């Protein structure tokens, strides 16, 4: 999965999460055409019955959560992340740190995260200070985010250090 | 050099943020050259498809949320894959029948959904585009045809997923003489470059029809899946309406089912609000985060699926009185060892059309 975002000078804002499921999907490549195929249907429940059971022509449930926050009807922040079930945890924590704790956006994105979806499943990042949390940390999610300052007419872009990601602002210049 | 790129930037005209510097350069160029955000996003998806090939592109699907500068409406191009017409509710069960182990499951033709990404890109350009798919795909044709240097994350992925790659035609691209490509090695994707050139010349029918559709289908069947040329022909995206919540003076626009994420992104801060979060590294904060997650993720497993097929109790999951019930289950110093789904149906009309089943 990957998440990216774009904002332009005309007020359009895009927040876009996109995936082939697993890394390399099924691993199947369409021969002579170079296209790698998703394993997306494994996001369905394996045992049917099931709000998220398999059905023909049904879409499997996704944890992808591209989001835009608004203030006084204008977009001010985009947030999203890859990371399977952990996605909502990454998006929630980023917003919590930036808004509730009033941290600057890059700091909010870099604040060590936790995830747990059950009593048997826990993850934490380096350093939440030294439940069933394990003995070593792991990176959780990869948040790309844009903040929009309507007053100064500027944008701030942030890529999460968990991947090689890049923010590139547009600053048109007269010679 | 990848080393020279920013993870924080500013601009007055524009901003792009993506997980690969070459995709970011491509999107920013589109903005430089007078594109909009939608144009640039479409260019970025094709670039990521080439440069971050393990993570997304035209073999997959996604959710593209767009605020429209023009209309002030927020909408979502939902290009999530569909199961083929030949799919069955027990397709991931063995003969007994219990579940083909995950890691095997991944790996089968039955796992392949009808890809939506390219249909979504076409839709986005139809709605908001000021540049043609021809213009926007071209920089990625060059990256596929001519190469770029692989970054550390792609390098680790090729290494980590070598067995799965081995197994298939992907090995010719990523494993090219039986050895994994390494960080800084040039990745060339000739066949993918040819597929993008077909799309440039013929449009999306290059993918959803004729001779590519036939080969995609044939390949899935050969791996054990039921996907057909008609499944590809039938595919369209959906336009989804964001679900909204109030949060600390802001409004959160987020993605509805078939995403599970939006509902619980809205639910978690509603549950957390009572507790006033707010030291950033205290055990208290992490405890409250974890307890809340346990409740919301339990609700997710019980109540979420594709709303074209199943009755998701949205109203009921984010009803204030339901939120209060969930908040009452959470205590600062202890942990609920037995977190379970609540009962959101008390707070709304109708009933579930599905059963609770252990996975």
């Amino acid at each position: 999965t990957t998440h990216f975002t774009v904002a332009d000078r005309w007020g359009n804002v895009v927040s876009y999460t996109t995936t082939i499921e697993q890394l390399f999907g099924t691993g199947i490549m369409v021969p002579d055409y170079g296209v790698i195929l998703n394993n997306e249907l494994t996001d369905f429940d394996a045992i049917p019955g099931g709000a998220n059971e398999v059905q023909p022509n049904k879409r499997p449930l996704s944890s992808m959560t591209p989001t835009i926050l608004f203030k006084d009807d204008k977009p001010v922040l985009t947030v999203g992340s890859p990371g399977g079930a952990t996605i909502i945890s990454s998006v929630l924590q980023t917003i919590l740190y930036h808004i509730e704790y009033g941290m600057e956006l890059k700091a909010a994105v870099e604040e060590p995260r936790i995830y747990t979806n059950s009593m048997s499943s826990y993850r934490y990042e380096d350093g939440v200070p030294k439940h069933k949390f394990g003995t070593s940390p792991v990176d959780i999610g990869n948040v790309q985010s844009i903040s929009i300052d309507h007053e100064n007419g500027t944008f701030k872009g942030v890529a999460d250090s968990s991947r090689n990601g890049a923010a590139i602002g547009i600053n048109l210049k007269r010679k | 050099s990848y080393d020279e790129y920013k993870q924080v930037d500013v601009g007055k005209d524009g901003m792009v943020a993506t997980a690969h510097p070459l995709a970011s350069e491509i999107g920013a160029d589109v903005l430089k050259k007078g594109g909009n955000a939608i144009d640039a996003a479409v260019a970025i998806q094709f670039a990521l498809n080439v440069t971050e090939p393990m993570m997304s592109g035209i073999g997959g699907g996604g959710f593209m949320m767009v605020y429209d500068g023009k209309t002030k409406d927020t909408t979502i191009i939902d290009s999530r894959e569909r199961a083929p017409a030949g799919a069955t509710p027990d397709m991931f069960l063995d003969e007994n029948g219990k579940a083909i182990p995950f890691s095997e499951r991944v790996t089968k033709g039955t796992a392949v959904g009808v890809p939506g990404t390219l249909k979504g890109l076409e839709e986005a350009l139809d709605k908001w585009g000021t540049r043609s798919m021809k213009q926007l795909i071209t920089p990625s044709i060059k990256l596929a045809e001519k190469g770029f240097p692989i970054d550390s994350v792609l390098a680790e992925a090729i290494s980590d997923y070598q067995e799965k790659l081995s197994r298939t035609a992907a090995k010719d691209v990523f494993l090219p003489n039986g050895e994994p490509l390494k960080e800084g090695d040039t990745l060339i994707q000739k066949d993918l470059a040819k597929t993008f050139k077909l799309i440039r010349s013929k449009g999306t029918d290059a993918f959803y029809k004729g001779k590519f559709a036939k080969t995609l289908s044939d390949t899935v069947q050969d791996f054990g899946g039921s996907m057909t040329e008609k499944d590809l022909e039938n595919y369209d995206i959906t336009i989804d309406e964001p679900i909204w919540g109030d949060y600390q003076g802001y409004q959160i626009a987020t993605t509805p089912p078939p995403s599970s994420g939006g509902i619980f992104l809205l639910q978690m801060p509603k549950i957390l609000d009572h507790f006033n979060l707010s030291d950033v590294r205290s055990w208290e904060k992490y405890q409250l985060l974890a307890e809340t997650m346990h409740l919301s993720y339990a609700d997710r497993a019980s109540y979420a699926g594709d709303p074209e097929f199943v009755n998701v109790p949205l109203k009921g999951l984010l009803h204030p009185d339901y939120i209060k019930e969930r908040q009452q289950l959470i205590n600062l110093d202890q942990v609920n060892k037995k977190p379970k789904a609540g009962d959101p149906w008390k707070y709304q009309e109708g009933s579930a059309n599905y059963k609770q089943v252990e996975q």
